[PDB]
């Protein structure tokens, strides 16, 4: 739908260019399909397009601020921690549903290039290991318990293999 | 051990100093509690000896009911005094005695350093 979010190259398609003297049972059968189906089912969605904008209503999406993080947050405050783990855990999902929405970029990006796919789907394709990397330099072998306090435990470990790298001259 | 409390007034079962707390609300879960505990032994009553039930000894009930009530209502006020008494006797040792007590002051998840522990 949002072609920014969902891309989607432009369909350019060959013109017909046909070289018999006889007919095509497609084009005809379409024709006959669209002044059957097409054209009844077009009134009924118009119609119920209108009888929506007799009444129309709107919905809205909820921004949730931020929050003090949980780094922030002393060991015992129950309050802090608990806006924290949640403000996290909204994170998470989302961070979940991006992956999705990256996976779905993917595979559709496979089917349109279909066949020649290993050479043009490489985009996507990195948009998808990269990701997946900082999913699991992120969430990965935490367990069911997941939490802010595992997650920051996780990266401060990383941080300090880093350090201990760069370390070396 | 409140035994040895100065001031604790032998076999006195709501001193002066009890009537500085709120009563109860005398509508509280546990008085409702206890006059049930009046009706069904009303019932028990009346089927251990052999009688209908729900039906028979309506001034017996109503006793029952009022007297588990009534007693509860004082007992209730004593156990409210003596869970008083103990937050007051803990708070005065805590004020009296703070160098056991002492102003921690606790830290960060920034600054500490918990172990991680991969499920894998
Ligand atoms: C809501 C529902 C409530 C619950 C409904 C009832 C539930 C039925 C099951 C109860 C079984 C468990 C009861 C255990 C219990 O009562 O506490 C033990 C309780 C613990 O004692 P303690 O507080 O460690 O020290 C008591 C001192 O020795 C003695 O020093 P003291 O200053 O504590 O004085 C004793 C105090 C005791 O009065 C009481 O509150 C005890 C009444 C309990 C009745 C049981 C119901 O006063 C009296 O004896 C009454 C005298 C009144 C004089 C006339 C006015 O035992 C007694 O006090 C024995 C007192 C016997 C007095 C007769």
């Amino acid at each position: 739908w949002d072609k920014d979010v969902y891309p989607e190259p432009p369909s350019r398609t060959p013109a017909p260019s046909p070289q018999t003297s006889l007919p095509n049972p497609i084009t005809y059968l379409t024709k006959a399909y669209d002044l059957v189906v097409d054209w009844p089912v077009t009134l009924v969605r118009e119609f119920i397009e209108r009888q929506h904008a007799k009444n129309r209503t709107y919905y809205y999406h909820r921004q949730y601020r931020r929050v003090p993080d949980i780094t922030e947050c002393k060991e015992g405050d129950v309050l802090c921690i608990y806006e924290a783990e949640m403000q996290w855990r909204r994170d998470f999902k989302v961070d979940q549903e991006i992956m999705n929405i990256i996976q779905e970029r993917l595979k559709a990006c496979q089917q349109r290039e279909g066949e020649n796919y290993q050479q043009n789907c490489a985009k996507e394709l990195e948009q998808f290991t990269k990701v997946t990397k900082a999913y699991q330099d992120r969430y990965l072998d935490l367990g069911a318990y997941y939490s802010a306090r595992k997650c920051l435990a996780k990266q401060k470990q990383r941080m300090l293999e880093e350090r201990k790298a760069a370390r070396q001259e | 051990m409140m035994n040895g409390r100065p001031g604790h007034e032998p076999l006195k079962f709501l001193p002066d100093e009890a009537r500085s707390l709120p009563p109860p609300k005398l509508n509280d879960p546990r008085l409702v509690y206890m006059g049930l505990l009046g009706y069904c032994t009303g019932l028990m009553d009346n089927m251990l000896r052999m009688r209908p039930v729900m039906r028979a000894g309506l001034h017996r009930q109503l006793l029952f009911v009022t007297s588990f009530v009534f007693a509860g209502y004082f007992y209730l006020k004593r156990q409210n005094y003596l869970y008083a008494v103990k937050d007051h006797d803990m708070f005065g040792y805590i004020k009296l005695h703070p160098e056991d007590f002492p102003e921690k002051e606790k830290k960060t998840y920034a600054e500490i350093l918990e172990p991680f522990h991969p499920v894998r």
